């Protein structure tokens, strides 16, 4: 009554307000999903993490301030945006923008995913999966900007938005963890996104490059992408209830495997040679090898912990999986070649292996000396880092023979005459355009869908053009307008211009016009 | 041969001026069914622009979306494609279409032609949409069934290519 | 719990005894395993409760239990499961710490992983498939 | 021990931070240190807001505003792009062009909403302790409060929902931030909705915090047929992205919403006695007019007023408009059937009252929206529309 | 090339390091890592709260529970110590035991009110832009909140300023911290007083939120002569610590101070249409249910119960009361003259309703103090005292 | 009145409020200090930094989280 | 500006020159200073200020600040005032950034300090005891 009442103190907690969320939907005809899928299964299942909008705040809100303390005041107030490895500082220009749209990209794979989920729980968990992806997007993002502000070379690190389209590596980047991802089945993006791409890929990505990081004098990477991975077991988790439901059905079961082979198959063939490279070859100071970091990372603890348990399920081991092996073995190694000889494209100052990384490189890759050691060698000796020689290295693999080919469907570059990965190159003509695919899984993939995969390459959008007016063009230079961002040495001198490129005369080609 | 720069060449100009010259809804929607025919999607008649036809139909599309606001009264923006005809119509028929294809090979040319003749300004973009959705569930389906099954000596002959070249 | 050290197996050999072994038909194809693995980023709270928990009592529970250091995060690898109560944590540093508290340093997860009441488990278990 | 290499740190490990030092050149190789410089700044100086979101989007130069070349990677079966102009039929000369004044990325969302979040729960804690409770109406706490706010839920549920294809859909990063933090912001008005009546429930025995009532009215009750009708049209009915920002923030919330949080249960929460119902309210009008600048800037100062485009999106905005306006009118002619349940209260409940709470939701409306766009409308006659609902 | 040697840091320096590494002891010099493991710890385990706060304050053995020795190194002239137990009648085995039971040293008292702080900002401007001030009834907006609310700031103040020379005086450290956080809440609710005012002033051209009328209104009318007799007496009037903290919290405003804000000015701003002064009310009341707890534990935990001491110190504790409750009967007999002011409202401002909200009052009270402490009190005799005041 | 009002978005500020703490005080006889003192001069000064309750928190929290975030992560 | 070094004076001596300059008998009485100090802890917001505001329009309104880094801080000292406008500050961080925001990291002063709108300003006025020079 107006007199009587408990005045014990109470207040409401998460838990208490989620439980009532599932009754939150109610039934009307037009409820259901507006992207295309196959999956039409029931897919009614609980959150592993329950959480509502305010403590989603309070949780993310805690993370931020402890990861911008440690940025704005203790490592700078040590200096440490100086204290990396030139080599280093330098991989992280690319790390952290290509996962700035991956991380991008997945905000609007998660949107699909809450548009996709019919139960009002999965539709609360993914927004939380997009309000992440936001974040890190913006992590990322800031990573970059504080490099911008505290590393001797801000170039590159300052304007990657832009000057990634010049590119060739770029393109695949937007496949990857981008395309792959929001370009499909809705449903799908459970597989493709979430028990490949965050189950698998992203703890070597995200988590295990850390240890790089902070081997090569980087604390601030440590500090930001352990958060991000932080928000990653939410995310693991949505994806897993989605698959319970996928596998506890016959008809969108018989799906799942084709699509999970797709899935594996379409983010090793860039991941693999494109993060083996940046680590191994983008730092001076290597962990362990990279083919290890993958066979612990990718092939026991992810295939053997998610896919090989699900095997009791009738989920296969992915039938690519030997050709990715392969790939972790040789491929980075392969895609160096191509990084090396085309430098003037990217955005990033590069660094031959020195004497005591040559070693390494024998040492855990034999064979790697009498070839691929032998080729960097003889580019030195040319006059690869010096801006007088009018030397770079794609003018010098066309004279003998090492034409460089762009694969349509996942845009990797491939030389079939230095390669040692897998991969073949098949040319075919249709409807008057010539087409390169470059191993039997995207071969596939293209023959059945044309018209997903119409990616321009640089060959066709540079045709005929001298390598330093794309370069100027895309404002691949430096404040003075002149120095290029990109260089083929990380030292503080001889840095080249948009002349020295020019004197080289390197002109683009039609890599097909022989076929 | 040798591409001009990529964001301002003489192939953009030239055909900014030709949209500059539409005045009707009618010409602008065979302007853009034909452009889109000839030079859109694998079964395009022509790769003579390929580096610059999407900035192009970009650039119809607007032409094309300003006649109609101008031009049409507010219900026809909502129900009718610019064809004349009704859009839940057109809806209907393209989605009755896609399902009584036989193989993968007619549901794939359904739905690449349906898209060269009606993407948005010609269809509203609400119903445009839904049947782009409703053709590519049907789509997906067909082409994820036994995907695996056909060897890739036997796509390449399905699928009509010149074999150019196979590495050893 | 040798199996479960981050260079067990074929990471103890290098050059071509790796290569062999990594090449072998047996290893193209995945195996089931049934560990999981929990990665915790360093802090003073993460610290503590590897060191008073996780290498105490979860240990003497799951002696599979294997902690590395990987410089900024704790390695963590098991048998069956890794649990954390938030409330054993929350104890042992003196200031209020939910299970929403805990995941603020919960790096990552190889396994299925959940929360119930204060605890957080990360499990070989398959929810929804297993019995 | 470990069977792995402890790592030296860079940082702090003498021969290694040595060798680092030796490496890194003695001066900067670049002047420019001002991350993404070449952003055209909406206001005086450039801000942090800007330089982590703008460009994140990778669109190429056919998607207007784009930097980037070339087709997508990967397509939909058919063909449908990555992102692509057939999302929408509104057009413009830059998508980027969209500013919150708010400014808000990630970071500044969540500490707001954060402290939100923990002083809710000390506030609980206090109210219940203070028993402040005893004082409410009880007609009013259990046959109006607990039932049709309960059902209100359900409004800002479904406006959440509408979000979803727009986060998939939508042209650019400063878009998609605004749009997925006004979807976290209405969800987060139904479930401190559903937070607030789980609250008295444990003050109030015999008071039922179930959702079944609520449902129920939501789903069946006549008082919220048009609301739910617009709303499931708003959220199910449409895939244009701005279509649906445009009807969800900008005519039904802006009308409806306004009226049934601030004009009836805020407002009347203050003439029956309950100081428990504004902190509640508080939240949800706070985040309404969080939400109204965003939503503000991208439909009067981008889209309306493009140099190319403004009178071309005015076409559609106007139409969508006349749609969703009758739409929204008809769910307050439904809704003021409510005022026949309420106990008399001179200047609110009655004809006057009703009449003039209605005059500033369509009058605010008129200023706020309508005029910007150039839709005409007569204040009048929608307040008198409504009215027909009203049992005198 | 600076004057001053730039100094090598011992952490990056690899020389530096390299010699601090050779001189660090390869094993712990000791395993106890529990920062003053030896306070004993009122809960399960110690608290970050306990280890921060206790034993701070440096106590010899001669005031109870010090673990010092020997006299102070500089006293007063003519011999007055730098604490002593001369600075109060209360006595104890052990004057460190007082816990705060929301456990707050500096670091999560200003974190919280930071939140508030913060979210206060954004609510006023959205509440600015929402328009809600329109329905506010004018009458309680300009003649009773506007003037009387006002006046109420200056009760808040010398509350404040009562807190000053236990500041000073008060014998440990969670006491001390108790005591001054208590402090900036009562400012704190004074300036949000008058925070309102100024706000109400930007939104309704002629309101004038000067401080001239509030300060007449406290320093000269009648409803606030008795309130300010005893403020001004529990400030100015005693140094004895524990009264002043008694008498100020515990009896005064939890009696009047409780009837003023949240009988009167939060409930009827609930029956006259402010949706305002609920969002300030707020504040001051989770503010006084924090402070309760700390002041609780002081006075009956640890004072009224002392093993040695309890009886000792009920019965001044009971004296105190006797005289404040006087006091503050008599301040609320002059207040509740404010209803003959006010438009009526049956159930709320008839006799009826004031009799029902000191009922509330002088119940809660006897309940949350007086019980505790073993102080008989007849509440419908005080409700009857005080309704001797109100005008039928 | 009940219809027209200016709406757009403002605050108050700390300096706003600081500006009336001077006239918190009022006179009474009593009102002195409780300790012994030499001084007894005029001392009706004003305040440097303006600072208010809540402003006060919001600059000492803004340092305290930076703080603890440079011990207890990095 | 030399005058103005940490180092200026007698504390570029040594061993036995130090002692001598440090007993003579006309040091042992304190002497009027002129100056100013103010003490700035290190942070991404402070070094961005003594970048871009102390040392390019600061010094060149007041070519005697001395700027010497001290580790964990900046050590500042000049001739007769040093302003800082969070104004100018917020603009240069592109973040909210109020006088009190600036504050944060103002870690110590000798002088007078105040802040005033958006500026903070440390001076060796005595204010309310130096008289004012003129009546503007
Ligand atoms: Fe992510
Ligand atoms: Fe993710």
């Amino acid at each position: 009554d107006a007199l009587k009442v408990n005045r014990a103190p109470v207040g409401v907690e998460p838990q208490e307000v989620h439980k009532w969320l599932q009754s939150f939907n109610w039934d009307f005809k037009e409820n259901r999903t507006k992207y295309p899928t196959k999956y039409h299964m029931a897919n009614e299942t609980k959150e592993q993490f329950k959480v509502i909008a305010k403590e989603y705040a309070r949780m993310e809100a805690a993370k931020d301030e402890r990861q911008f303390g440690t940025l704005l005041d203790g490592l700078t107030r040590l200096g440490a945006g100086n204290k990396v490895h030139p080599r280093w500082g330098e991989t992280m220009k690319v790390i952290s923008n290509f996962l700035e749209v991956g991380e991008y990209n997945a905000i609007a794979a998660s949107a699909m995913l809450w548009d996709s989920a019919t139960a009002a729980e999965q539709k609360n968990g993914y927004l939380a999966q997009v309000l992440d992806e936001i974040r890190h997007t913006h992590q990322c993002a800031f990573i970059n900007h504080y490099y911008s502000k505290h590393y001797h070379d801000p170039a590159g690190h300052n304007d990657a938005r832009r000057t990634r389209a010049i590119g060739p590596l770029w393109k695949g980047m937007k496949r990857v963890f981008a395309d792959g991802f929001i370009s499909g089945d809705a449903v799908e993006c459970s597989v493709n996104l979430q028990l490949v791409g965050e189950a698998c890929f992203t703890n070597p990505l995200i988590v295990a490059v850390t240890e790089w990081a902070s081997a090569n004098g980087d604390e601030i990477t440590p500090t930001v992408f352990l958060s991000v991975e932080t928000d990653e077991l939410r995310h693991m988790a949505n994806g897993y209830q989605t698959v319970v439901s996928i596998a506890n059905d016959p008809a969108s079961a018989k799906f799942l495997n084709t699509d999970l082979n797709n899935a594996f198959w379409t983010q090793q063939k860039y991941f693999t040679p494109v993060l083996g490279y940046l680590f191994e070859y983008g730092s001076k100071f290597k962990v362990e090898p990279w083919v290890k970091t993958w066979n612990r990372w990718v092939y026991e603890d992810w295939g053997g912990i998610w896919i090989g348990r699900l095997g009791k399920y009738g989920v296969e081991s992915p039938a690519s999986l030997r050709d990715a092996k392969r790939d972790a073995y040789w491929a980075h190694h392969d895609l160096a070649l191509a990084a090396y000889a085309m430098w003037p494209l990217g955005f990033a100052r590069l660094a031959l292996p020195d004497e005591e990384d040559q070693a390494w490189f024998e040492a855990n890759y034999p064979g790697w000396a009498d070839h691929y050691g032998k080729i960097f060698n003889e580019w030195k000796k040319l006059g690869y880092e010096d801006p007088k020689s009018g030397f770079i290295p794609y003018q010098w693999l066309l004279a003998n023979g090492h034409d460089v080919y762009i694969d349509r469907v996942s845009q990797v570059p491939f030389i079939p005459s230095l390669a040692k990965g897998t991969g073949s190159l098949r040319v075919h003509e249709f409807n008057g355009k010539k087409h390169s695919l470059t191993d039997d899984w995207g071969e596939r993939q293209w023959l059945i869908e044309p018209e997903r995969y119409e990616c321009h390459n640089v060959f066709e959008q540079y045709e005929g053009r001298e390598l330093s007016e794309v370069i100027a063009e895309g404002h691949g230079v430096r404040s003075d307008g002149k120095t290029l961002i990109a260089q083929p040495h990380t030292r503080g001198d001889n840095l080249w211009t948009l002349e020295d490129i020019k004197r080289a005369g390197c002109v683009f080609p039609d890599p097909l016009a022989k076929f | 041969a040798k591409r001009e720069p990529i964001h301002d060449n003489s192939i953009r100009t030239e055909w900014e001026a030709k949209i500059a010259k539409l005045t009707s809804v009618d010409q602008a929607t065979k302007f853009i069914q034909d452009f889109r025919l000839a030079y859109t999607s694998p079964f395009r008649k022509s790769y003579d622009i390929d580096v610059d036809y999407q900035y192009i139909e970009r650039k119809i599309e607007e032409k094309l979306s300003v006649l109609k606001t101008e031009k049409l009264p507010v219900a026809d923006l909502i129900t009718k494609a610019t064809t004349g005809e009704d859009a839940a119509a057109v809806e209907a028929t393209w989605i009755a279409k896609i399902k009584a294809a036989k193989s993968k090979y007619e549901a794939e040319r359904i739905h690449i032609e349906f898209r060269q003749l009606y993407k948005p300004p010609v269809l509203p973009v609400n119903v445009f949409l839904r049947t782009d959705a409703a053709l590519g569930t049907v789509l997906m389906e067909i082409r994820n069934t036994d995907y695996y099954g056909t060897p890739l000596e036997g796509l390449r002959k399905e699928r009509g290519v010149k074999v150019l070249h196979l590495q050893a | 719990s040798a199996h479960n050290a981050y260079n067990a197996g074929i990471m103890q050999k290098t050059g071509k005894a790796f290569a062999d072994e990594f090449f072998a038909e047996e290893n193209q194809v995945v195996a089931e395993s049934n560990a999981v693995v929990l990665v915790l980023m360093k802090s003073d709270e993460i610290d503590a409760i590897i060191e008073d928990i996780v290498l105490k009592g979860g240990k003497a529970k799951n002696p599979s239990i294997v902690v590395e250091d990987k410089a900024g995060f704790w390695w963590i690898k098991a048998d069956g499961a890794i649990e954390i109560d938030a409330a054993e944590a929350g104890e042992l540093l003196g200031k209020p710490f939910s299970v929403y508290d805990l995941l603020i340093n919960v790096s990552s997860t190889v396994g299925r992983a959940y929360t119930l009441g204060t605890k957080f488990t990360i499990t070989s278990e398959l929810m929804g498939l297993d019995r | 021990p470990q069977s792995s290499q402890v790592t030296k740190r860079g940082l702090t490990d003498p021969e290694r931070a040595a060798i680092i030092a030796a490496a890194v050149p003695d001066h900067a190789l670049d002047t420019q240190r001002k991350y993404h410089y070449f952003i055209q700044p909406r206001w005086k100086r450039l801000s942090e807001y800007e330089q982590l979101s703008c460009y994140a989007q990778p669109n190429p130069d056919w998607i207007a505003g784009g930097l980037d070349w070339g087709d997508w990677t990967q397509k939909f079966h058919g063909g449908r792009p990555s992102w692509g102009n057939e999302s929408t039929e509104l057009r413009t000369t830059d998508w980027y062009r969209h500013r919150d004044p708010a400014r808000r990325w990630h970071h500044p969302y969540v500490k707001d909403k954060s402290e939100e979040a923990r002083y809710t729960q000390r506030f609980l804690a206090a109210y219940s302790s203070e028993g402040s409770i005893r004082t409410i109406d009880p007609y009013w706490r259990d046959e109006i409060l607990n039932k049709y706010f309960g059902a209100l839920l359900y409004s800002e549920y479904g406006l959440f929902n509408a979000h979803s294809s727009v986060g998939r859909d939508c042209l650019s990063d400063t878009i998609r931030q605004t749009a997925v933090f006004a979807a976290l912001d209405k969800v987060d008005n139904a479930q401190m909705i559903q937070m607030e009546r789980l609250f008295i429930a444990k003050l109030v025995p015999g008071f039922d915090a179930s959702t079944d009532v609520p449902k129920k009215i939501w789903t069946t009750d006549p008082i919220y047929s048009g609301a739910r009708a617009t709303v499931q049209e708003i959220w199910q009915g449409v895939q244009d992205w701005n279509e649906i920002l445009w009807a969800g923030h900008a005519v039904y919330d802006a009308t409806f919403g306004q009226f049934a949080r601030r004009e009836f249960f805020q407002r009347l929460a203050t003439v029956y006695g309950d100081t428990l119902t504004p902190f509640f309210t508080a939240q949800s009008q706070t985040y309404f007019q969080t939400t109204r600048g965003a939503i503000d800037d991208l439909f009067v100062y981008c889209l309306a007023n493009d140099s190319e485009f403004g009178a071309h999106n005015r076409t559609f905005l106007n139409a969508w408009t006349e749609h969703y306006l009758a739409s929204s009118v008809a769910a307050l002619k439904d809704f003021v059937g409510l005022y026949a349940k309420v106990e008399k209260v001179a200047g609110a409940t009655d004809r006057a009252g009703v009449s003039e709470a209605l005059q500033r939701v369509f009058g605010d409306w008129k200023i706020d929206y309508a005029d910007k766009i150039g839709f005409r409308v007569d204040v009048d006659q929608k307040v008198d529309a409504v009215l027909a609902g009203y049992k005198n």
